């Protein structure tokens, strides 16, 4: 058997976007320009980014994305290494009352 | 109950021909969700009954 529970939270100003995450940045080799190579970092984080809007009736329009991710196991990728990524992403927008909650 | 930049781009937008105006004009206030307008007072009611 096993559980799992994590929840982030946020305050900000209507209309104003924000976002919390917490997890690591993958360096990656290379990303490629008209020539060259700026090797970059990919992320694995449990995050949640956020924009919402306060209506009359008393309701809140939200754009939402919601991800947690994590590091996985090391692919061999030509004649290299490389490290994947296991993910759970939802992105949506919704119309919720003021203080109760939804199932997304 | 909608976004002020999608109903600035639908009344406005690209080119005057698509434009319900003549010599005005709209402009977005995004901190109060809000909408700006500079035309006739004939032309401010009838925007104003449609988007309301």
């Amino acid at each position: 058997k096993a559980e799992i529970i994590s929840s982030p939270r946020l305050i900000t100003t209507n209309k104003q976007p924000a976002y919390i995450e917490q997890g690591t940045e993958i360096p990656y080799l290379e990303s490629s320009s008209s020539g060259a190579s700026t090797v970059a970092f990919k992320k694995a984080v449990l995050s949640l980014k956020v924009t919402p809007q306060i209506t009359p009736d008393n309701r809140l329009v939200l754009d939402l994305s919601v991800t947690q991710d994590r590091r996985g196991e090391t692919v061999k990728t030509g004649t290299g290494e490389a490290v994947s990524i296991d993910t759970q992403r939802i992105g949506t927008q919704v119309l919720v009352n003021n203080g109760e909650t939804v199932v997304l | 109950f909608a976004k002020a930049s999608d109903i600035a781009a639908m009344i406005g937008g690209e080119g005057n021909v698509n434009m319900l105006s003549e010599r005005g004009s709209i402009s977005i206030d995004e901190r109060t969700n809000s909408l700006l307008i500079r035309e006739l007072p004939d032309n401010i009611a009838v925007i104003r009954e449609i988007i309301e």
